[PDB]
């Protein structure tokens, strides 16, 4: 006994192999799953529930592995898919082939780490090459958002409802700017709270200009509809609290007691008053309520709610754009809820819930999600969640691209151009990636279900015209289609990050040439 | 005779251990120059780690038999010396434990074969000073970003080294530092490196100041601050308790309110008390209350709760901030000084990988420097950290000492061939351990060609014929001469290629396998003992 | 690389011991087995019993016996077991002390090896030193071919041997007992004599001094008919095999009778058959037979109805020993047999040995015969059988003495010079050998202690004076005085030995702890 006593090793070309093998399964098993004709599928949890989803990163998001290198592919879906939302759609398969192109040199006995090099001189290549043909456009244009909202959508079973998502993905973006960073102002996709509630229709689902709590009213008599409601966010609790230092009390005479009995109560009006000072309507915490102080508040005709989610409260906060208070009697009219259109407190059936719209100028607002079940809402959200992050991404960079596998061919043979201007051996790495990147469109017409190379060929033979950039293909008609008349239309970053990531996962699973387990640590 | 074990002795062990050492060497011998392809392991239970350098490789790797962990033991030294050879030093030893067993393997006497081993160090050492090339005549930056592009090789960011030594470079050459009065020493880990999945290296940048893997305190709080009233304090903010022991008993109730009252007004006015200076950039590792979080957004400031103390402590440094642990004075009263701000252009929270990270730019008292990382996985970030802090490590010793070595296995190539005739000088038995000492010091040529895959042999002979033929004809400043590649499987001018590697390197290295090879050697049994 | 790897099976459970630390180990082994049987050695010796895996026991002092009994696990060990055997069926006795020359030898074989030495000459100088010994031993040995009829050193030399057996009760007899057995069937002209015309007969009961040998043949067999008279005078002998029954071809045969008369004929030939043998063994003028095979009750009474008794089943090898010791013959049929071929004898009578048992048969035969028969008598079983391989044992080296007339004094003397002729040898050497050479005379001093200590005096006060006496006479008759007599005179003593049996026997040991020192490593299979 030697080494690590249980613990495997492997080496050289079988390795290699294994990588590429495990990378070959884990885009296949995905490659059905891009498209306006995509599929949809669904997963079985661990814990019982059931999930359905286009977006593949959730799908290998729920997917457990022994072989490494699968795992590495793994946390690389979420990575993009937390940056971008969707292609990951796409961003794993193109990655594989990559890959699968990659070990057809091995055999070559090429030394990866020169084909890593070409890897590295064709990203720039592609990188500078699309800048060329990006397209800058308008932000304030919302009509073309939408075209890319819904181009953006358009995979996704909310395609029905684009219309309405096209809408409710940019008003709630629009809204979302927090300009205190002058001209650098950063919108955040932590307070625009997405709602699912059971029941209703997608059109029922609609964007709410503030927030929503799921609560009912503390007191019966506190309004439930108030025009102007103003509002006081109560960070502290609002009752009596124990000393914190361990105090303790020895009285020696009687009323004592009794008169310490008070003094909390006395100290609980103490806090009321400050309240009523400022003419409030609202009291919020996230904390519980002295109902002794709710009686008072009661007698304010303030409304008052208790245990409340600290996210949320910050966006009611945000909402109303005043600013959350632990100290009452440091209360500032500053933080007066001025600027909420309305306050109410609904039922949805078996649930009170808080309406809380109409702010001059909201930057925080929650979505309701009225659909059919919360696992099919869930499904709609996640199409939400990539449908604002790209919006997003947008106002982050006005230039765009016609994805469509379009510009992938635009790079093609840009690249061809370069790699008979590139003699060497590297040459022909070079070439191969130009030909992997192929393959996305490719899917398109397996995905379409037409004469894949038959259309491809074509659409190749169309892309070595100079004059024409923006051939693609429609998705259902499986034809070569322009994609100016066409719209599906993307932004310059989506694909940029596609290919960034892509190529790092080659040189990372390139470089690898061997496997020790058992660590026993 | 002894319980729970028995024992081994003689040829037996001594051939163990040799098969213990090659293993070890075998482990990694495909981890190396230019070509190094980096190692990965499945720890148990899924949570891999990709990774080229071996200190981190054998530090992770379970080891039970003994000689082997003193290789392990070994590695980490150089990796708490130098950060590769990691690349190599490790490779140098059991190879220098291979040959010297064989001669022992006959019947050699083993402390006959030290002498010569403990001439062997010393000769060499003397020689590669007789060998070494200074680098202050040589532009700075630039034989900076060769060694460090140098170092680039054989690690993920090869390709991309001249951007990263570049970025390298600057970061360290602003990282100055001075030492004793007497040395700019340059502090190691000074620099902070974050890992950001996501973008590409392309996008990775470097933070001309700090960068914290912080968080604002208050959704509330501002976020983005272009002034410099920066203030650390290492004094946690809660409502301050009795502290030890001091109970609080009650025969007057009249006064729990203020007593109540003051538990936070005492912590209200500490509060405005730093906000009177007018510092609006507050820095915590110890906790912070929700109290203080309300008043800082009514002054509006910048707080930090739960931060480690390194990096204030290195924030104190660049921003010329008073690092404080609590308010006093000389006299009782706790007061504050603004001469203990820390003063940058800007700190801002920024989302990196969808999260809000903070940032200080441009401390006016002391230049900082940081890196950001972006890549595509956990993965590759956290192991291209490992050579990026390698990378610094021989600058910082490129820095610590203006001489170098040139890269790419030169130095035994020369080295194998002048104690070769310098065996011939002792005249004893032991010059066949030199000749072998030096036959087993060509392995790293070896090793690179095998990795690049090409005739070693017949490179290494060519190599031995141009150090050779750099031993002929003492008119060599026009015959000596270094230099080998890979790439193009062919000797150069690694000085022309500008291949450099820092001299300490290779000469701790030396003396570091020598001490192990003088430890393994030096057994001839091992005696077990089998558990409680 | 470094990876576990299948050479052997079950490579696990091959142990394996190399080198000097294997070597003393079976040193160490070696000494058990010498400090085994150092107790075994010389009239004062105390000899050791066996146990039986099926539960019976044995009581012996012929190491040969012990060993072969003793059931090692150690190689080594076997290899001394079988030693000791060859030793035996070699010579014999000294046996006695064979193996203790060996280890003791091995015991300091070590010192040298304790001073790093190595084998190959530590075996190149004792055999040396063995050619030294036997060279110096025969030139001061002693002959017994220069004797008249040799009556009475044998009979001190069978007093020799059996001084180291509890049958030394009475062993002044049986000293006479084997050397006239002996006499009697030796062939002078040939010098060997085989040991099967050699009858051993012990039957438990009466006394030790019952043992008899007996100058004839006896027979575990009774008469065949109880009515038989027991005992005959006149031995007109007929030796038969083929048994008193109608004869049947051994060929597949078989006879096919039809008629009445067929039936009638064979029956009548029935009866014919026997009067006609019977008839036939009355003309030879025999008076007793005996028959190999069966009787059957018919004829058998028709042959005690003629007073020639006969013995039936009797074994083989006997048959023959009554045939030469009548000088008779053995004819397989009725018809050949002629009064020439019958035996004759001087008498035959069976015994009554038991006093409850059935009997014996003994022909006390008066004529010259070449095979002959010894009756033990005595209190236990397994001291007849001590006895026997005792008395067995004492006939070889008169055997061994016919094939050598020329013998030493034994009593430790004859060694001992040995040692002082390899000593004074080996100052003249030359180097390391001579280290060897005292190594094994000093390895060869032990056989006296061995003695003396059994003689529980001082070993070394003994043998030290023992030497000096030895140099300062030259006089190599000097001993242990064993059983406690002022007189080191062993030739007076009487106490002697043939030449071959230290020969063999040191020349023997040498050979094999050559073999001994010339292994270094084993790779032994678990259990």
């Amino acid at each position: 006994l030697v080494l690590s006593q249980n613990t495997k090793r492997e080496s050289g070309r079988k390795v290699q192999s294994g990588n590429i093998n495990a990378a070959k399964t884990i885009a296949d098993i995905i490659r059905t799953c891009l498209g306006p004709k995509s599929m949809m599928k669904m997963l079985l949890d661990p814990m019982g529930g059931i999930v359905m989803t286009n977006d593949g990163n959730a799908i290998l998001r729920e997917i457990q592995v022994q072989h490494p290198a699968a795992k590495s592919m793994i946390e690389i879906s979420r990575t993009q898919d937390e940056e971008v939302g969707d292609g990951t759609t796409s961003v794993i398969i193109l990655a594989g082939e990559m890959l699968s192109v990659a070990e057809h040199f091995l055999e070559q006995q090429m030394h990866p780490t020169v084909v890593i090099s070409a890897y590295r001189k064709a990203l720039d290549d592609m990188i500078s090459t699309l800048k060329k043909i990006s397209i800058p456009v308008d932000i304030s244009d919302s009509d073309m958002m939408l075209n890319i909202i819904n181009s953006s959508i358009t995979t996704k079973a909310i395609s029905r409802w684009s219309s309405l998502a096209c809408n409710i993905a940019l008003d709630a973006v629009k809204m979302v700017q927090f300009e205190e960073n002058g001209r650098k102002e950063i919108d955040i996709k932590k307070y625009a709270r997405v709602e699912k509630i059971p029941g209703g229709i997608i059109e029922d689902s609609c964007v709410l200009r503030g927030v929503m709590i799921n609560k009912d009213v503390t007191h019966p008599r506190m309004r439930r509809y108030i025009k102007n409601p103003r509002i006081v966010l109560l960070d502290s609790s609002l009752e009596y609290k124990k000393g914190e230092s361990q105090t303790d009390i020895e009285i020696t005479r009687e009323e004592d007691f009794t008169r310490i009995l008070q003094m909390e109560e006395e100290y609980i009006q103490q806090l009321c008053e400050d309240i009523i000072q400022l003419k409030p309507d609202v009291v919020i915490t996230e904390k519980g309520i002295s109902d002794l102080a709710q009686h008072y508040l009661m007698r304010a005709n303030i409304t008052a709610i208790r245990r409340v989610r600290k996210t949320d409260n910050n966006r009611i906060a945000r909402a109303c754009g005043a600013r959350i208070v632990s100290r009452p009697e440091e209360l500032r009219e500053d933080d007066v809820g001025t600027g909420a259109g309305l306050l109410e407190i609904k039922k949805i059936g078996d649930e009170y819930f808080t309406f809380i719209t109409d702010c001059k100028d909201p930057k925080a607002c929650t979505i309701l999600l009225r659909g059919a079940s919360k696992e099919i809402l869930s499904e709609v959200e996640r199409n939400l969640q990539d449908a604002m992050q790209v919006c997003r991404n947008v106002l982050l960079d006005p230039q765009l691209v016609p994805g469509g596998g379009a510009s992938e061919m635009a790079v093609a043979h840009a690249l061809t151009e370069k790699s008979k201007a590139m003699t060497g051996v590297e040459q022909w790495p070079y070439r191969a990636v130009a030909q992997a990147l192929e393959v996305i469109p490719r899917t398109l017409i397996q995905n379409c279900g037409a004469s894949t190379i038959r259309l491809l060929t074509s659409l190749r033979a169309k892309h070595t015209q100079e004059n024409c950039e923006t051939w693609g293909v429609n998705g259902e008609t499986g034809t070569l289609v322009d994609m100016k008349e066409l719209g599906i239309w993307e932004p310059l970053a989506v694909k940029l990050q596609t290919y960034k990531t892509a190529v790092e996962t080659a040189v990372l699973l390139l470089r690898i040439d061997d496997i020790v387990s058992g660590h026993k640590k | 005779l002894s319980v729970f074990g028995d024992r081994s002795t003689g040829e037996t062990i001594r051939s163990q251990n040799v098969m213990a050492a090659a293993s070890i060497a075998n482990i990694v011998k495909s981890s190396l120059g230019p070509v190094g392809l980096d190692k990965m392991l499945v720890d148990d239970i899924g949570d891999v780690t990709i990774t080229n350098d071996g200190a981190t490789i054998l530090k992770l790797l379970e080891v039970e038999h003994p000689a082997a962990k003193v290789l392990c033991e070994l590695a980490d030294l150089q990796d708490k010396e130098v950060g590769d050879g990691t690349t190599s030093v490790v490779i140098i030893a059991a190879e220098l434990l291979k040959n010297a067993d064989e001669l022992v393997k006959q019947k050699i006497h083993p402390t006959s074969v030290i002498s010569g081993y403990r001439l062997a160090c010393k000769e060499a050492v003397r020689y590669i000073n007789e060998n070494l090339i200074v680098n202050t005549d040589e532009l700075g930056r630039d034989c900076l970003i060769n060694a460090a592009k140098t170092s680039m090789s054989s690690k993920i960011i090869g390709i991309n080294g001249d951007f990263f030594a570049n970025m390298v470079v600057d970061a360290v050459l602003a990282i100055k530092y001075t030492d004793i009065r007497g040395q700019p020493r340059y502090p190691v880990n000074s620099v902070n490196i974050l890992k950001a999945h996501g973008r590409s290296q392309m996008e990775s940048m470097l933070i001309s100041g700090y960068a914290l893997n912080c968080v604002v305190g208050s959704q509330g709080m501002p976020k983005r601050i272009v002034n410099a009233k920066i203030a650390c304090l290492d004094f946690s903010l809660q409502k301050t308790k009795m502290k030890l022991g001091v109970q609080v008993v009650i025969t007057d109730p009249e006064k729990l309110d203020q007593i109540r009252q003051r538990e936070s007004d005492i912590t209200k006015e500490r509060i405005q008390k730093i906000l009177a200076t007018g510092a609006n950039v507050i820095l915590t590792t110890g906790g912070i209350d929700d109290m203080c979080l309300k008043y800082f957004v009514e002054a509006g400031a910048m707080a930090v709760r739960r931060v480690l103390k390194r990096d204030l402590k290195r924030i104190a440094k660049a921003s010329g901030a008073t690092i404080l642990s609590t308010l006093a004075n000389l006299e009782g009263e706790e007061t504050f000084e603004a001469a203990m701000l820390g003063q940058a252009e800007e700190v801002v929270q920024e989302r990196i990988c969808d999260d809000e990270l903070i940032l200080i730019k441009n401390t006016k008292a002391r230049t900082s420097a940081s890196i950001i990382l972006r890549g595509a996985n956990d993965f590759m970030c956290d192991e291209m950290e490992r050579s990026l802090h390698d990378a610094l490590c021989v600058v910082k010793r490129v820095l610590e000492s203006k001489s170098v070595v040139p890269g790419g296995g030169a130095v035994e190539a020369a080295l194998s061939i002048y104690l070769e005739n310098y065996a011939t000088s002792m005249g004893s038995r032991e010059q066949l351990a030199i000749a072998e000492f030096a036959r087993s010091l060509l392995v790293i040529p070896n090793t690179l060609a095998v990795n690049a895959a090409q005739d070693s042999t017949d490179l290494v002979a060519k190599l031995r014929a141009f150090h050779n033929e750099a031993q002929v004809n003492p008119e060599r400043k026009n015959l000596k001469w270094i230099g080998l590649d890979l790439s193009n499987g062919k000797p150069r001018d690694n000085k022309q290629a500008g291949v450099f590697e820092p001299t300490i390197v290779k000469v701790k290295s030396l003396k570091f396998a020598t001490e192990a090879a003088i430890t393994i050697l030096r057994i001839d049994d091992l005696i077990k003992l089998h558990p409680e | 690389y470094g990876r576990p790897f299948l050479i052997i099976k079950d490579q696990d459970r091959k142990s394996r011991l190399m080198g000097l630390e294997a070597l003393k180990s079976h040193i160490m082994a070696a000494k058990a087995v010498a400090n085994t049987m150092r107790t075994s050695l010389g009239p004062n010796g105390l000899d050791k019993m066996m146990v039986d895996k099926d539960g019976d026991v044995t009581v012996t002092n012929d190491g040969a016996t012990i060993l072969s009994m003793m059931d090692v696990d150690h190689q080594i060990a076997k290899l001394m077991v079988e030693l000791s055997k060859s030793q035996d069926d070699e010579i014999g006795d000294g046996t006695t002390g064979v193996v203790v020359l060996a280890g003791a030898l091995l015991e300091e074989a070590e010192q040298l090896l304790d001073r790093g030495i190595h084998p190959i000459r530590i075996a190149d100088g004792y055999e040396q030193a063995a050619r030294v010994a036997i060279e110096h031993l025969d030139k001061i040995s002693d002959s017994v071919l220069v004797d008249i009829k040799d009556t009475e050193p044998l009979i001190q030399t069978a007093k020799t041997t059996l001084g180291s057996k509890v049958v030394n009760s009475c062993h002044r007899q049986m000293a006479e007992i084997a050397v006239n057995a002996v006499l009697t069937v030796a062939d002078m002209e040939r010098r060997d004599v085989d040991f099967e015309l050699i009858k051993v007969e012990g039957k438990v009961g009466g006394r030790l001094e019952d043992t008899k040998l007996i100058k004839g043949v006896i027979v575990d067999k009774d008469f065949s008919h109880p009515q038989m008279p027991k005992k005959v005078e006149d031995a007109k002998i007929a030796i038969l095999t083929c048994p008193f029954e109608p004869p049947k071809p051994k060929t597949k045969h078989k006879l096919d009778v039809t008629s009445v008369e067929d039936y009638k004929a064979l029956q009548k030939y029935e009866k014919e058959k026997f009067e006609e043998m019977i008839q036939q063994i009355k003309e030879t003028g025999a008076n007793l037979a005996i028959c190999q095979w069966g009787f059957d009750d018919e004829a058998n009474h028709l042959l005690l109805q003629n007073n020639l008794p006969a013995v039936r089943w009797v074994g083989g090898p006997e048959i023959e020993l009554i045939a030469i010791a009548t000088g008779g013959r053995i004819v397989p049929r009725f018809s050949e047999l002629t009064a020439e071929k019958l035996g004759f004898a001087g008498l035959v009578q069976e015994i009554s040995f038991g006093t409850t048992k059935d009997k014996m048969l003994v022909i006390e035969q008066c004529k010259n015969s070449r095979a002959v028969t010894i009756f033990i008598r005595g209190g236990n079983k397994m001291i007849i059988e001590e006895a026997k391989r005792s008395l067995h044992d004492a006939l070889c080296v008169i055997r061994n003495l016919i094939r050598d007339n020329r013998v030493v004094y034994g009593g430790g003397a004859a060694e001992i010079s040995c040692a002082l002729a390899v000593s004074q040898e080996a100052d003249k050497c030359p180097t390391l050998e001579q280290y060897a050479m005292r190594a094994f005379a000093d390895a060869l001093e032990v056989i006296p202690m061995a003695l003396s200590e059994n003689s529980g005096m001082n070993p070394i006060q003994t043998m030290t004076e023992v030497r000096a006496r030895q140099v300062k006479e030259m006089n190599p008759a000097l001993g242990i005085d064993c059983l406690h007599k002022g007189t080191n005179d062993m030739k007076q003593q009487h106490v002697i030995e043939t030449l071959i049996g230290k020969k063999q026997q040191i020349s023997l040991a040498t050979q094999m702890v050559r073999m001994i020192l010339k292994i270094d490593d084993i790779r032994k299979p678990g259990e």
